[PDB]
């Protein structure tokens, strides 16, 4: 119930995306799941701005917010795909697809 | 190279916008009515590709005011 | 549909070694041209396109060669030329040893192709048979396994 | 009721950080306010992850859930303190306290 | 430099852990009841020298295993 | 209570926004006697003064009644 990464499977059908993806038919792009209670964890590394926002959020709930439990890098895989104009195109680091951490900002 | 496309969507600042291609987008939440939007895109041309969806139906084309009149269907 | 080679590059690429070219395309042909007395000659054309900030690599030519009425030695050959003007200039020469696909480096033609500051997108292949193990043998061209190139190139 | 920037007013009395921060009292840090709605906007620009994600909440609303809007860029200010042993400190950047731009993430 | 915590709190992996410090940490947000926390702190010292408020109170010590045994209070006042 | 050149130093950086000075960390430490300073490991001195007039007093500060200092990360 607090701030961590939680997999997910893709299936690239189920968003249309089949249609140009070749491989993979699937794959696992992970989540963050969980709240972003004070006392905040080292492992989520908080940013300073989170820590200011949940103190005063501990006041003011109902005005003010808690921070959200985000991706915070990013990893590549690689795809075989056709572009535009129907070209297979193979490449070996499509960046920004899976969870590498997570994190409240 | 920038063309200019129909903007019809809450983020538009005017009838018009310039970007590097023209966007129809339906999108239909499953317990809401589907909304249709008009506009510029410019970051993510893999949406282009997809094929329509019963949730989703991303049209883009690359000509001067293309996205005017179009419709789009779902599922 | 996609070549069955790209899809063994994608399953190489997966499983356990740092590739040195980032992007891989696969180019098939678009029109073929049979000649007709001392050999088979034929004339490919193509239609190779690469971004231009990208820098080449790489660049292979896929061809299947075999004969009918099928050693592990006959002696074939198959030379390639890049077509200007009608002059031509030389690529490639390999001996061909068994029937099956072959993969030939053409990696200057397709430099001087995305880079045409020169005709491009046009080569004849030339192939030659010799031993009594297959009389005469040939690319396959259309009327299954018809030839296409792969550009490797990296973003930079 | 989309992903933007609003103004919050941090009065360092409210969090109890008036006990070593000499100055500012108060300062303005922003707060990212609002929902990431397909189609995601281009400035808020959104990671490829966040976009497969809001594509593969649309179809399991209960399962998977939307992008977030967060703080993307942070901006320091300058600060007069006291650490530990109580030696008054002047940081001309003291960073990540300010919110720069939002996005989703 | 590193020193060893008492761990009693949900994102504990363990009974103990490693860290720059010790914390004891009383929250309560302006709804809810309170919680208490004990871990290791790394990142945020600036923490260790608030004053404590009606909602929070995070203390802080520098020994091995000093978090294990201390009592805070709340208090609106 | 801090000194008023660490007041006067804050609101010269605040109010102009583009002092930009050389050094991000300035410090204040509070006959012949002494005083007990303490300057972190990581990070590299760049000035000190003994402080009413100014001595840079830079050369023994690096082995060893308001002395400022002037440090960066
Ligand atoms: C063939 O190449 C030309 C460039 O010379 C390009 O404009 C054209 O789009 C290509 N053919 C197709 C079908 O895309
Ligand atoms: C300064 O004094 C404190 C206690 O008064 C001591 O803990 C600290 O180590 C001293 N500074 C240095 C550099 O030793």
């Amino acid at each position: 119930s607090h701030c961590q990464k939680t997999s997910l499977r893709v299936n690239f059908e189920d968003i249309g995306w089949d249609s140009w993806i070749i491989a993979p038919k699937e794959y696992e792009a992970y989540e963050c799941k969980g709240g972003c209670f004070f006392p905040l964890a080292d492992d989520v590394t908080p940013t300073k701005h989170a820590i200011v926002q949940t103190l005063v959020h501990l006041k003011f709930p109902t005005k003010v917010g808690k921070a959200c439990c985000v991706p915070t890098k990013l990893s590549p895989i690689s795809v075989l795909y056709k572009d535009d104009m129907g070209v297979p195109t193979l490449k070996y680091h499509y960046e920004g697809m899976s969870v590498a951490e997570c994190g409240c900002r | 190279p920038l063309v200019t496309c129909t903007c019809e969507s809450p983020h538009c600042k005017g009838p018009t916008c310039r970007g590097a291609w023209c966007t129809v987008v339906l999108v239909r939440e499953e317990g809401r009515h589907p909304q249709e939007h008009r506009g510029c895109g410019n970051l993510h041309r893999e949406l282009c590709r997809g094929r329509p969806t019963e949730f989703v139906n991303h049209y883009c084309c690359d000509s001067h005011l293309c996205n005017h009149n179009v419709s789009l269907v779902l599922e | 549909e996609p070549p069955q080679y790209m899809i063994d590059l994608y399953n190489r690429y997966t499983s356990d070694t740092t590739p040195a070219s980032n992007i891989v395309r696969s180019f098939s042909m678009e029109d073929a041209i049979s000649i007709t007395f001392p050999f088979q000659k034929h004339i490919l054309l193509f239609n190779i396109s690469i971004p231009r900030h990208e820098q080449i690599t790489r660049a292979e030519l896929r061809l299947y060669v075999s004969c009918q009425n099928h050693s592990h030695d006959l002696k074939g050959s198959v030379v390639i030329y890049d077509v200007l003007d009608g002059t031509k200039t030389f690529l490639v020469s390999q001996d061909i040893q068994d029937e099956g696909w072959e993969t030939l480096e053409v990696s200057s033609a397709v430099k001087r192709w995305v880079r045409s500051d020169s005709s491009k997108n046009k080569l004849e292949v030339t192939v030659e048979s010799h031993r009594k193990g297959c009389d005469t043998l040939d690319i396959s061209v259309p009327p299954r396994n018809l030839p296409f190139f792969v550009v490797f190139s990296n973003d930079h």
